[PDB]
RNA sequence: UCGUGCCCCGUGUGGCGAAAGGGAAGCCGGUUAAUAUUCCGGCACCUGGAUGUGGGUUUUGCGCGGCAACGCAACUGAACGC
């Protein structure tokens, strides 16, 4: 038939530059990042990425056009829009001098700086990450280290002092239910922190937690996608909590 | 008088090197057997070295300040000599009439002009017989 | 030390010389 | 070359550079 | 911004306008048909004038 | 000949060649108490690593993000200053 | 409350199926929490803590081998730059029928 | 269709995987044999003068290639 | 990272309009009552895509040879230009 041109089929199809995935659509990008890391969305690698994009360099980041696809129908998008967009009702409030409306307004932000609770809501995507229980429960080593390092950091603007609170509040309803349940296996005292192994309806789960002293954030981290991290794992483990606890029969939240 | 001599910068104009700026090795005025005609044993740069700035790391300047050689039997007519001149002593007698009958004695030839070379470009001495010739 | 390799290479702006530099053309937008 | 030597260089560096890394009208 | 309607415009989706019933009509008989069949180990059949 | 030649968990200690991000990672600080720093009691301990950094550097590793470096300063949009109209028209 | 486990696109595709990539140089999975050994224990056995030090010893002694090397490799070109400038300083001072 | 003149090129040819077939054409009145073997894009043909060694080189082509005789008429 | 931005570029504008202009690539033999460079057999080609093997190049990192015209199975090459 008719003849086909180059570079509009395989990896150019295929694949998707960061800037590309951004502009399709339409974020900005700490959104965009946040919401890679909520939905599980990985870095790639083409054989030839010049196949992809003839400018990229060894540090451009590629991702499945599938992928990208399959975020363009995220609910999150919308309640980023309307976000935003009450915060220009807000600021349109405050400069007016309606400090009443901007109060009212201020509620439906929903901040975490007063309701100890990410700004946007996980719940969706916790199923949609993992499919079962098990799924989860293999994945609580990364979210109870994440939390129980969180649990003894300074406030900051990324997590405020309240978010803190209730990852510390998480983690201390988790240790109730080992201990009711005599999950709590085996414990090291190592150089870097102290780890504990534990099961839980089959599954070892081992995760590590710093000894009580004044920790260090540096620059050499991205504190902030550590937060967007802090945030779907405290999500994850209130539901973690919730399951075990009506398992085993006793009321939740404690 | 003469200026096709030992140290005499020329630049070739003819062939694969068309364009690159060679230095004299041995001037035959006579000829050969083999070469009929005024010609000149010449070493010169294939691959010029890359532009240096000032924010670029130290192993990016040492990768961009690499010289390819190569040498070279050629007629006078084609080369254009330049009123440049490159005493380098590290190159004297480097190549003869029979390094060019042997594969591995061009190898070692071109070893030892790369490394005359690379000291005298670092030295940032002569630096227009290490810029390329845009035409 | 400053790298001898580094070399200042300015650019001449008048008439028939080199490519003129992106000015702020707001006046005549 | 003594080898605690050189660690304990290693340490104190890597100590230097994480502390770095912490730190009219 | 993309259409997110308040109600779709069709309600029920169509069905598929060419399934293999409508696809496949009948075999041809005819004797050119027949001398395919062991000739070339061809079938001859009569389809619908929009399928490819 | 050319068939041997064919024939013949993950550890992050050893990371591969290629980076993923804007760099390689570095090696690991080393976690280690020196001889003449060892104690004898859980108290005087001396804890080593950083947590949060392990953190980070294990999601990199196993490919969640890619690595980034923090940029402190971002380029500004140019601007020309000029002076209001009516602060020109202005008189006194 | 809200308990989980218990056209828009309700399956994934398989491109989110596929496995994210490992930096390990045997491309295997890493663990989110690698089991430590008794090298890294507070109070570690004798064993152990030897075999462990021995290890960043060598580590150590060879690192420190390579960073001479090239420091030496450095110092002889920068002397092999400094030796051809004096070369072309004194050269320039010296020219100036079948 | 590719005439190859080295046997050793010949035989990688005929131990290739997609060599599908070969066949062995004697021509008497040039005194000549012909090897052709059927690959995927190619059909290599090695001519040799009519001799025992051409014989027992069909001995040392691959077993499980199949090889036939090119007949005297080629019946459709 | 003052995270919700910034930078670069300039040329305009879409479509129809040729079975004789431009244009990627198929030949031979046989075959029917009636089609055939279209079917059958043999032997090929073009365009596009993915990813291997061999071979090549590289520790003097991006081939070598010929005075030259140039040659050789390979022998990096974005923007912007000729």
């Amino acid at each position: 038939g008719k003849a086909k041109k180059k570079g509009k089929s395989g990896a150019a199809r295929n694949y998707m530059t960061r800037t590309q995935a951004v502009k399709k659509l339409q974020l900005s990008l700490p959104d965009f990042r946040k919401l890679c890391i909520w939905k599980g969305i990985y870095p790639r690698e083409p054989r030839d990425r010049r196949k992809v994009n003839k400018s990229a360099t060894a540090s451009t980041t590629f991702y499945y056009t599938k992928d990208i696809q399959y975020l363009l129908h995220e609910p999150l998008l919308q309640k980023f829009r309307e976000q935003k967009a009450l915060e220009k009702k807000i600021s349109r409030a405050l400069g007016r001098g309606d400090v009443s409306n901007a109060a009212r307004l201020e509620r439906n932000a929903n901040l975490p700086e007063k309701t100890g609770k990410p700004r946007y809501t996980l719940n969706h995507i916790i199923r949609e990450r993992y499919p079962t229980f098990q799924d989860a429960l293999r994945d609580l080593d990364d979210c109870l280290s994440m939390l129980f390092l969180f649990a003894n950091l300074p406030s900051t603007t990324a997590v405020p002092a309240k978010m803190i609170a209730r990852c510390e509040r998480l983690c201390h309803e988790f240790q109730h239910y080992l201990i009711v349940t005599h999950s709590l296996r085996k414990s090291f005292l190592s150089i870097k922190g102290i780890y504990y192994q534990a099961n839980i309806q089959g599954e070892d789960i081992l995760w590590l937690v710093p000894y009580k002293f004044n920790q260090r954030i540096v620059g050499d981290v991205d504190f902030r996608i550590m937060g967007t991290f802090v945030e779907f794992y405290m999500t994850l483990l209130g539901f973690v909590n919730y399951r075990l606890y009506t398992s085993i029969g006793l009321k939740y939240p404690p | 008088m003469k200026f096709l001599k030992t140290s005499r910068v020329c630049l070739v104009t003819r062939g694969r090197y068309a364009g690159k700026k060679v230095v004299i090795i041995q001037p035959v005025d006579q000829g050969t057997k083999s070469h009929p005609y005024g010609h000149a044993l010449v070493a010169g740069i294939e691959r010029y070295p890359s532009k240096i700035t000032r924010r670029m790391s130290k192993a990016r300047i040492e990768k961009r300040s690499k010289i390819k050689p190569f040498i070279k039997v050629i007629n006078y007519n084609h080369l254009m000599p330049t009123r440049y001149t490159l005493e380098l002593e590290g190159l004297k007698a480097v190549i003869n009439a029979d390094t060019f009958k042997e594969p591995s004695q061009r190898e070692e030839a071109k070893k030892t002009v790369k490394k005359v070379l690379e000291d005298r470009y670092n030295s940032g001495k002569n630096r227009w017989f290490f810029t390329p010739l845009r035409f | 030390p400053k790298n001898p390799l580094l070399e200042k290479r300015p650019r001449n702006f008048g008439i028939g010389q080199d490519i003129q530099p992106k000015r702020n053309l707001s006046r005549m937008v | 070359l003594v080898p605690e030597t050189l660690l304990k260089k290693r340490k104190s560096q890597e100590k230097a550079r994480a502390e770095r890394a912490a730190a009219v009208i | 911004l993309s259409r997110a309607p308040k109600y779709p415009r069709k309600s029920i989706p169509h069905e598929p306008r060419l399934d293999e019933h409508k696809i496949i009509i009948h075999p041809l008989n005819t004797e050119g048909a027949l001398k395919k069949i062991e000739e070339q180990n061809t079938l001859v059949f009569i389809v619908d004038v929009k399928a490819n | 000949q050319l068939a041997l030649q064919k024939i013949e968990e993950g550890d992050d200690t050893v990371l591969r060649r290629k980076q993923l991000g804007k760099f390689k990672l570095p090696e690991k600080d080393l976690e280690l108490v020196l001889p003449d720093e060892l104690e004898d009691s859980l108290r005087r301990l001396k804890p080593e690593g950083n947590l949060l950094k392990d953190r980070y550097r294990s999601m990199i590793v196993r490919g969640k993000l890619e690595a980034r470096r923090k940029i402190p300063f971002r380029k500004q949009a140019k601007t020309k200053l000029t002076e209001k109209w009516t602060f020109k028209d202005f008189r006194i | 409350t809200y308990d989980p486990w218990a056209p828009d696109p309700l399956k994934k595709p398989k491109t989110l199926e596929q496995k994210p990539i490992s930096l390990a140089a045997n491309g295997k999975s890493v663990p989110a929490v690698p089991k430590p050994t008794g090298g890294y224990s507070y109070n570690p056995a004798f064993t152990d803590y030897q075999q462990r030090l021995m290890e960043e010893s060598e580590k150590a002694i060879e690192a420190e081998r390579k960073r001479l090397q090239e420091l030496e490799l450095e110092r002889q070109k920068m002397e092999a730059a400094a030796r051809s400038a004096a070369e072309a300083e004194a050269a320039e001072a010296r020219a100036e029928k079948p | 269709p590719q005439e190859v003149s080295d046997i050793k090129k010949f035989i990688e040819i005929c131990r290739r995987k997609d060599a599908s077939s070969a066949r062995i054409k004697k021509n008497p009145k040039t005194q000549q044999i012909k090897f052709k073997v059927r690959c995927q894009r190619f059909l290599y043909t090695l001519v040799l003068k009519d001799s025992d060694k051409a014989e027992k080189l069909k001995q040392s082509l691959p077993p499980n290639l199949q090889i036939k005789d090119v007949p005297k008429r080629n019946k459709r």
